[PDB]
């Protein structure tokens, strides 16, 4: 292998993962936020912000470095988390070491925009020596030993699919959900919220309970139902009223107990209710009447094969993309989360066989586009990867 | 982990050869009976009078379990019933050794069928017998008591891929085998 | 006796520095640096027990 | 490979150095030589830099390298582990005289690492091991995992290391120290110190640090039934206490505690977590100090244990009136425990188990350098071909 020694970096939409490329696990995964404390002052750190956050003190506000596209578009601040990751986490000069960062695929546009943000931040501002831009999902899927493959994306900024097809990845197929983990905590605190007592400028209170209760919650109570949940009401309906009848247990009336510390309470919920928070992301049309049921999760993964299909034999792409899909992400693994894609997918495309791969390992998703970068930057060739340089850098500069 | 393990096996002889040196220097059986009864505390409390502390959670009952159709019931399988359900309560094991014809098969048959009877838990549960009666077990398994499968083995090796070839998820009541089969 | 030769007498070879390296594929554009190994060219004593506890 | 006489364990820490050379074979004992952690530092005119052991004619100055257990200046941090070997080469050169043939012939060093350390650190500290000290066989073992290897070897368990002026919490799972959840909080010993200097404020430090050292301080949670207790000076002098020997230890439990609580959270895997609560494992001078470790597990049982709220009990203990079975919740943890010592090294029950972690490296060292293996520690064959970068191939 190469004599060279990486810094990986992840700025996904809700964490940001930083280590070395010679060691199996991230030094640090801190949030893609910070606090500003006002003499202005930014805060960095998974505990800097919630020791701050539980102070609650006011002018302190959380603000954000990636948007919903899982793109940065707040360089300044961009910049000041990078030297937080390279002073305080890595320990090294930013001007010692290849760098390896990611994007999410995109339909193409915002593309040459972004590079040139990145050659300003890498070379203006830090003086890498060099860095490699991987693409997420391309990234994951070769971590995975996949040239092709359907990579189905969970996270917190809603559902990301990408095809890829021979290690290429078709742009115009790329579909992006807007309904995902951050969505989650919003709907888990609008329904637990007169429970609780509950009933931007109010960021640091949003940020501090999404990031400890909120968070406990979501990795404990929710689950995503197998099938159609309406449709599994009516028939385990149908069916208990059968050994009622019949005589003279529906499996929808088991209780589910979490503690809620911050007022030393039990807060219940029946399976039903459990399920109902992921059923939003299947079937968004049941918060508003102004979502479309295209909008949810298996007609949008429909949507983007389909979209493949037209390349530039459909039924044959098809067959590719299904016999190789990627679930990945934080969110994906919500209990039942894989079964329920694979059906929607299933009856989607009833004439092909799913077979579907994902990392079972809990850490390993929530990072996996990290695990993914990392794997790049111990390909063994530096001809394996485009490795901007200052070079180029200066050759875009002219005219 | 292991190492661990020898370093302190290796102290306690260390420390076993110090003490008995020591405390002999300057400068019957009953321990059965009282250590024992102790160690039936060990068995109810710690694994999970003899007639009392031994048998210290209490019941009877003599009518039989509502899944035992067609029989007769005496006496004696009432005591010995809700006996060896005592020592199904303490966490003990035991040994019956009565006579003959006290029906050993009504004892196991009335107690599986009145334990999960309570708790329904049912399975999965091994009874093994010889093969000079096998189909008999099966039979008053049959009209002394519907409701619980039964698994058998017999005959050559077909009928049994047959058998746990289905039942290979492992979802029965109670499996019937006999003593080369395990 | 002399430190340095009491190092060089115990535990009886090559030698590394860390430095700008620039690959090849002649030679790409950049620059970082890594552990390179080096060609053919390229004070006191304590006294423990004072140390010791007692 | 290898002589038992010939392992060297070096653990450096901010204040002093715990140092062993040879391992006993019958049974462990504590580490007898005991270093401060620093170094003089003469400046040459023309730039360069000299180091010695004392003071040369009152021209050197006094560098303390390792500060909050981070290295703060590698170059006097290699230079002061050169003068700890050399004076352990010497000691036992003299000593014996065939000692280069024998004791002195093939060295292996443990040292052990603070969480808190560089790769680059890491690797410039190999280098100085293989090329200036000229040693050829090396293991950086964390001081983390020596903790879970000294507590009978637990595959899932956090640490809390209490120093003087900060306190490290790092979750072990899998055997593989988790370097994302890991931290420090600005707070240790001296808070107690500082909390009791609010509560006597007409004593003094030596007088403060005297009652926190003695047999009459405790944290509580027959002495306790004493209004008032007596303990004495450095310097002899008699002091009389009230119940403010029992207090100052209180806002370090709870800092320590709330950073307990956020880091365990963030295990994913609720199966290792509910392992990782079952085994805490507290270390640090401090911690000796009696009554202070179950205050902490009292704390964090306080703060964190999941279990049903008692008034939300006792209500369904009234609507039960006219059993109760448990409420079963889905969270964790419902167990919290402090991790079992083992009770068989009698030299350090003897001394107590604020320093197990060189125990850990003493077990280690002994495994891993009496069996032919490498695999955990980087050789001179490894070096001559990967240099530093070695190190990252025997990482545990
Ligand atoms: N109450 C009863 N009424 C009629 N027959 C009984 C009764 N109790 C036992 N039996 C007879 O006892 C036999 C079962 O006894 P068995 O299980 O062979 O005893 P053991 O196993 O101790 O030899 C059955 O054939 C049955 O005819
Ligand atoms: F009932 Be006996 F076993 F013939
Ligand atoms: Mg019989």
């Amino acid at each position: 292998t190469l004599n060279r020694k990486c810094v990986v970096i992840h700025n996904g939409s809700h964490r940001t993962v930083a280590g070395f490329s010679n060691v199996e696990l991230p030094q640090c995964i801190i949030p893609s936020s910070y606090i500003k404390r006002t003499e202005a002052e930014f805060i960095f750190g998974t505990y800097n912000m919630i020791d701050a956050a539980a102070e609650k003190r006011n002018g302190d506000e959380v603000y954000t470095l990636v948007d919903s596209q899982g793109l940065p578009y707040n360089w300044d601040a961009l910049e000041m988390q990078w030297r937080y990751l390279y002073d305080t986490q890595l320990k090294v000069s930013p001007e010692e070491l290849p760098l390896v960062i990611t994007m999410p695929a995109t339909n193409g546009k915002p593309d040459m925009a972004i590079l040139e943000r990145y050659y300003e931040l890498a070379f203006d501002k830090l003086n890498v020596p060099v860095f490699q831009i991987v693409i997420e999902p391309l990234a994951i899927a070769l971590s995975m030993g996949k040239s092709s493959a359907f990579v189905i994306d969970i996270g917190a900024s809603g559902c990301n699919v990408t095809p890829i097809i021979d290690g290429i990845v078709v742009k115009n197929a790329v579909v992006r959900s807007k309904f995902g983990g951050d969505f989650l905590d919003f709907q888990v605190h609008e329904r637990l919220a007169p429970l609780i007592k509950e009933e931007q400028k109010r960021s640091t209170d949003v940020w501090y309970e999404a990031s400890t209760w909120i968070q406990q919650f979501k990795s404990t109570m929710l689950q995503v139902s197998e099938k159609d949940l309406f449709e599994l009401e009516r028939y385990y309906k149908e069916q208990a009223d059968i050994y009622a009848k019949q005589q003279e247990n529906n499996p929808l009336v088991q209780k589910k107990n979490f503690l809620f510390k911050p007022l030393n309470k039990t807060l219940t919920l029946d399976l039903k209710e459990c399920y109902q928070f992921a059923e939003y992301l299947f079937k968004p049309q049941l918060i508003s009447d102004k979502f479309s049921p295209e909008d949810g999760l298996g007609p949008l993964m429909a949507k983007s094969v389909k979209k493949a299909g037209a390349s530039i034999s459909p039924e044959q792409v098809y067959s590719l993309l299904l016999t190789n899909v990627i679930i990945t992400g934080s969110t994906s693994l919500i209990e039942g989360m894989e079964q329920r894609i694979i059906k929607e997918l299933s009856i989607r495309f009833p004439q092909y066989k799913l077979t579907t791969f994902a990392n079972q390992v809990m850490m390993d998703r929530k990072i996996q586009g990290w695990l993914g970068a990392l794997t790049m930057a111990n390909l063994p060739s530096w001809s394996l990867g485009k490795w901007y340089s200052k070079e180029d850098y200066e050759t875009l500069k002219r005219d | 982990i292991a190492t661990h393990t020898n370093l302190e096996r290796d102290e306690q002889k260390r420390a076993e050869k110090k003490a008995k040196e020591r405390l002999q220097a300057l400068k019957l059986l009953d321990q059965t009976k009282d250590t024992r009864i102790t160690h039936l505390l060990r068995q109810t409390n710690a694994f999970l009078d003899y007639y009392n502390v031994a048998h210290r959670i209490k019941e009877d009952i003599k009518k039989q379990p509502s899944i035992l159709v067609g029989g007769t019931l005496k006496d004696y399988q009432i005591k010995g019933l809700q006996w060896m359900v005592s020592l199904f309560n303490n966490h003990l094991n035991g040994i019956l050794a009565d006579e003959m014809g006290l029906g050993k098969t009504i004892q196991t048959i009335s107690l599986l069928t009145y334990l999960y009877e309570m708790k329904n838990i049912r399975g999965p549960y091994l009874v093994i017998v010889p093969l000079s009666t096998l189909s008999n077990w099966s039979s008053e398994f049959a009209k002394w008591a519907p409701t619980l499968r039964t698994i058998s083995f017999k005959g050559s090796p077909n009928e049994r891929k047959a058998k746990q070839a289905k039942i290979r998820a492992g979802e029965f009541d109670v499996v019937l085998t006999t003593f080369e089969y395990i | 006796m002399d430190p340095q030769t009491l190092i060089t007498k115990a535990n009886k070879k090559e030698s590394w520095r860390y430095d700008w390296y620039q690959p090849s594929k002649e030679k790409y554009p950049f620059r970082y640096k890594t552990w390179l190994r080096n060609q053919e060219d390229e004070e006191d004593i304590l006294d423990l027990k004072e140390f010791d506890r007692r | 490979p290898f002589r038992q006489d010939s392992i060297l364990i070096i653990y450096p820490r901010s204040q002093t150095t715990l140092v062993q050379f040879g391992l006993n074979e019958e049974t462990f004992t504590v580490p007898e030589l005991e270093i401060p952690t620093q170094i003089y530092r003469t400046t040459r005119q023309d730039g360069s830099y000299t180091y010695h052991s004392t003071n040369k004619d009152n021209k050197a100055e006094l560098i303390k390298p390792i500060q909050n257990g981070e290295i703060i200046d590698i170059s006097a941090f290699t230079q002061f582990l050169r003068l700890i070997f050399v004076s352990i080469l010497s000691d036992r050169a003299n000593k014996n005289q065939d000692a280069f043939e024998a004791e002195l012939s093939n060295i292996p060093l443990l040292l052990i690492t603070h969480h808190s350390w560089s790769q680059s650190d890491l690797e410039i500290i190999t280098q100085y091991v293989f090329e200036s000290l000229e040693i050829n066989n090396l293991i950086q073992l964390p001081a983390s995992l020596a903790a879970t290897y000294s507590m009978i070897s637990l595959q899932n368990c956090c640490i809390i290391d209490v120093g003087t002026h900060h306190t490290d919490i790092i979750p072990i799972v899998d055997y593989a120290q988790l370097d994302h959840l890991v931290s420090s909080i600005p707070m240790g010993g001296q808070s107690i110190n500082d909390s009791l200097k609010k509560l006597l404020p007409q004593w003094d430090d030596d007088q403060i640090e005297s009652l926190k050292k003695s047999p009459i301080f405790e944290v509580l949670s027959k002495n306790s039934d004493l209004e008032f207790n007596t303990f004495w000076d450095e310097k002899g002098n008699e002091i009389k206490v009230g119940k403010q020997r029992f207090q100052g230890c209180n806002n370090l439990i709870k800092n320590i505690s709330n950073r307990v609580g956020l880091t365990l959270d963030n295990i994913d895997d609720i199966n290792k977590a509910k392992a990782v609560w079952e085994n805490i494992i507290i270390v640090g001078g401090t911690t000796s100090i009696s009554g202070f470790k179950e205050a902490l597990l009292g704390q964090l049982l306080k703060d964190h244990l999941i279990i049903e709220p008692e008034e939300e009990k006792s209500k369904r203990e009234e609507e039960a009136k006219s059993f109760v079975p448990t409420i079963e919740y889905v969270q964790c943890p419902t167990v919290i425990k402090l991790a079992k010592y083992p009770d068989y090294f009698p030299e350090w029950k003897k001394s107590g188990y604020s320093e197990i972690i060189f125990l850990g490296a003493q077990i280690v060292s002994k495994q891993i350098f009496t069996h032919p293996k490498d695999t955990f520690y980087i050789t001179r064959e490894k070096y001559n071909m990967k240099g530093p970068a070695a190190l990252w191939d025997v990482q545990f």
